[PDB]
């Protein structure tokens, strides 16, 4: 769930 | 020849096994065994040791026994006594400091290693020659076998991480540290606790990211050794962000039993330049010389070009020169700065003409900065008193009645949106007022008129907030951010103001002032970038942040031209806008009335008045000098279009003469009024979704054109739209693709 994810370990 | 002089291990390459524990007054040593323990290819313990702890009538058993108890008592993982071995008995390996030694060195089996002794350790330390001289132990090398890590038994397990008190509400095994062991800035708080709601720049303790995954494979099967290094250099960055974090400075914090630490400490460098690259660590406003750049000279090899010098350009620009990368920013403007620009004019304050609050502090980069700026921000305090012309004091329960009911129109718009498609999509303004009629004819309720207004105001509210009148805006997607997880915490004045920030991001790097990009050619070799006076400048690679606005009005020449995709995309969202007026005063006239609120509300006469002046900024949380600062939205940025600065001010005045009619209000010896609207490289504030948007535009601008051209700035940041925080952490975003 990208309600949590961190933002700048999510680019690929 | 009763015994063996072989590892019970299938596959182990040990020879020689000898035994590490030398428990049992009966132990093996490096003769004969009934079998052999294997904890790695280099570490073994015989039968004998074994049983002196594993069996009830051996010497031992006391100690395993309770180790047992506490393994199971905060911890998690199965408890054997190869696992008690590793975590008890193995002897610590420690590598010697002297630059032309670095061997690594076993340690006796009774010295307990600490970080002070790694730290400063050479070869023959002991608390009670030639040592450097000696070989080193033939096992350290093997360490680097690609195999060497499958055929160790059980994962390491740090011991007094940094990590731990952080970690508390963990089991220490699920988070890489030993369970068997025993103040940060408020706004650092880099790890999630145990279920608990999302929240921005909010890591897992116990999970790998997806940018992890990819970049460490060989972890996917199990992470605790990943994930324990990983939280250590994230709290050893937080623990001091003032100062690069080295390999160097990580080392002594890893302690771990066995030649398991010897992995363990040539992982950490991997891991913390790929920390490094994402942004995660050793970044903010930190600067580094030509002597200690923060990626390997591999990274090295390549030029930039980053045309705009705002918070995104000025991310990018300080994160790649870190790095070691050949930066050179374009500004088209005679000042750096973007939509930041401060007025240090004002005696005693520090007033923005453009940003100046931040909307969450926890895990923001801009506290994070501030922090390491040793700088302080002004929590708001909750009062707004929403005050009429002229005089009266809204009573708060009209404010909460209509601020409820405004939100409920909201709430049905959030429900018609579930079904529509962006073929479908009407504008938020419509819709809104649509659904309020309908309730009005519904339940035949009546509002008085200050309830009108006071709603009126509401609706202004969120019409600043977009940068818009609401008949623009996309009720689909009007809020499509929220989706994401956001900056929870304060919401502060940076009273110093950004500028602060601004000007240490961009302190030595190469920019040129007064050089507006015209033409991007990025169908040869390299990029070729020509000024608006014709002005050449190449590099490999090409890094755009320039404003919404600006790509709209194709201000720049694309060969080849960005696709209809990107086009429709940027076509997608608005331009939004809002100005600013501040005035300095003979004294504080407010104070008798306003009572220390940081801000006050002004109910709009009628909605022809939306937003004129709606909100005004005590812009001294020391309660001392008579700034006040207020802005202009919605409908009124319109008309104030035609206005000179003078005119506006009358205006001002006017409605504060009206605000506090029971009183004299003294004349402005100082103001100034924003213009950004007509600001020719500028001409908006901040970025929304237009009707029939979508907040993916937000993505499809931000994607990179073959590697070449890559793009920054609010409006590329579809986590963070809108923010200096959301434009900064999207060069943080480009920066790292560049990188790699
Ligand atoms: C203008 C303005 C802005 C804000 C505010 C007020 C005003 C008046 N804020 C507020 O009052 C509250 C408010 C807010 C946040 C969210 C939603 C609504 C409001 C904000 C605030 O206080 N806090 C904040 O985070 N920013 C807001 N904030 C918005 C942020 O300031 C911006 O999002 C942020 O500055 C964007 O940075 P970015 O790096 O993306 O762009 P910027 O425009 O700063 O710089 C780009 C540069 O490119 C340059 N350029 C353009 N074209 C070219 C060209 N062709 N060649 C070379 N250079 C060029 C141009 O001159 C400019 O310097
Ligand atoms: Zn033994
Ligand atoms: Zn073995
Ligand atoms: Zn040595």
């Amino acid at each position: 769930d990208p309600h949590f994810h961190h933002f700048l370990l999510s680019q690929t | 020849p009763l015994g063996s002089r072989k590892c019970e291990k299938a596959g182990c390459t040990a020879t020689c096994p000898v035994c590490f524990a030398s428990a049992s007054e009966r132990c093996a040593k490096n003769g004969y065994t009934s079998r052999w323990y294997h904890l790695s290819c280099g570490e073994h313990f015989c039968n004998e040791c074994f049983d002196h702890y594993y069996r009830s009538h051996k010497d031992g058993y006391d100690k395993y026994t309770t180790w047992k108890k506490i393994w199971t008592s905060n911890g998690k993982t199965e408890p054997s006594p190869k696992a008690f071995m590793a975590d008890q008995q193995l002897p610590y390996w420690v590598q010697c400091t002297k630059p032309e030694c670095r061997k690594w060195r076993q340690l006796t089996k009774e010295i307990q290693l600490t970080p002070q002794i790694a730290k400063t350790y050479r070869c023959g330390m002991k608390p009670n020659s030639d040592h450097c001289s000696l070989p080193e132990d033939l096992r350290v090398l093997e360490v680097s076998n690609h195999w060497w890590y499958s055929m160790l038994i059980l994962p390491p397990l740090l011991k007094d991480s940094v990590a731990a008190p952080l970690l508390s509400a963990y089991y220490p095994d699920c988070v890489g540290m030993s369970p068997s062991c025993t103040g940060m800035n408020r706004y650092f708080q880099p790890f999630y606790q145990p279920n608990e709601c999302g929240k921005a720049l909010c890591v897992r303790p116990d999970v790998m990211e997806l940018d992890e995954l990819y970049e460490f494979p060989e972890y996917s099967r199990d992470p605790t050794m990943y994930l324990a290094l990983r939280n250590l250099i994230l709290a050893l960055w937080y623990t001091n962000c003032k100062e690069a974090l080295t390999p160097q400075k990580c080392i002594p914090h890893i302690i771990v039993r066995g030649l398991v630490r010897i992995r363990c400490v040539q992982e950490v460098e991997r891991i913390l330049y790929f920390m490094t690259r994402k942004g995660l660590i050793n970044t903010g406003v930190l600067s580094v010389g030509a002597d200690q750049y923060l990626l390997p000279k591999d990274y090295h090899n390549k030029s930039v070009i980053i045309i705009g010098a705002g918070p995104a350009g000025l991310a990018a620009a300080r994160q790649l020169h870190n790095f070691g990368i050949k930066v050179t920013v374009l500004e088209a403007k005679d000042r750096i700065g973007g939509r930041v620009w401060d007025d240090k004019s004002f005696k005693g304050v520090t007033v923005g003409r453009g940003a100046q609050i931040v909307n969450g502090c926890i895990n923001n980069p801009v506290a994070l900065m501030c922090e390491q700026l040793g700088i302080s921000m002004h929590k708001f305090g909750e009062r707004c008193d929403l005050i009429q012309e002229g005089g009266r004091i809204t009573d708060p329960t009209i404010d909460k009645r209509m601020d409820f009911h405004f939100n409920a129109l909201l709430d049905v718009v959030s429900e018609w949106r579930k079904d529509k498609t962006q073929l479908q999509d009407v504008p938020l303004g419509e819709k809104i007022e649509e659904i309020y009629k309908a309730f009005i004819k519904e339940s035949g309720i009546q509002f008085s008129e200050l309830e009108g207004q006071v709603l009126q105001f509401h609706l202004s509210n969120l019409e600043y907030a977009c940068g818009s009148n609401l008949h623009q805006v996309s009720a689909r997607s009007w809020d499509h951010n929220e989706f994401f997880a956001q900056f929870a915490g304060d919401h502060t004045l940076l009273t110093p103001g950004y500028s602060v920030i601004i000007e240490k991001l961009a302190e030595g790097l190469d920019i040129q002032l007064k050089s507006p990009v015209q033409c991007i050619d990025y169908s040869g070799d390299e990029v070729q970038v020509t000024t608006t006076d014709g002005t050449g400048y190449s590099a490999q690679k090409v890094l755009v942040t320039v404003p919404l606005a600006l790509l709209q009005k194709g201000a720049i020449q694309f060969n080849p031209p960005l696709s209809e995709k990107k086009m429709k995309a940027i076509n997608s969202l608005g331009a939004g806008i809002i100005e600013k007026i501040a005035l300095q005063f003979p004294y504080r006239f407010w104070d008798s009335k306003v009572q220390g609120a940081d801000f006050f509300g002004h109910v709009p006469p009628s909605a022809s008045k939306r937003g004129l002046f709606a909100v005004f900024y005590d812009m001294d949380p020391q309660k001392k000098h008579s700034v006040l600062m207020s802005v202009i939205a919605g409908e009124a940025v319109a008309s104030v279009r035609t206005l000179d600065d003078k005119q506006v001010l009358q205006q001002c005045m006017a409605t504060l003469r009206e605000l506090f009619k029971e009183q004299e209000v003294p004349d402005p010896t100082k103001y100034f009024v924003t213009r950004w609207s007509t600001d020719p490289w500028i001409q908006m504030a901040y970025s929304f979704v237009k009707t029939g948007g979508s907040g993916e535009a937000y993505d499809i601008i931000a994607e990179d054109i073959q590697g070449t051209v890559f793009f920054a700035g609010e409006a590329t940041n579809r986590h963070f739209p809108q923010t200096v925080t959301g434009a900064y952490l999207s060069g943080v975003r480009e920066a790292s693709k560049i990188a790699a």
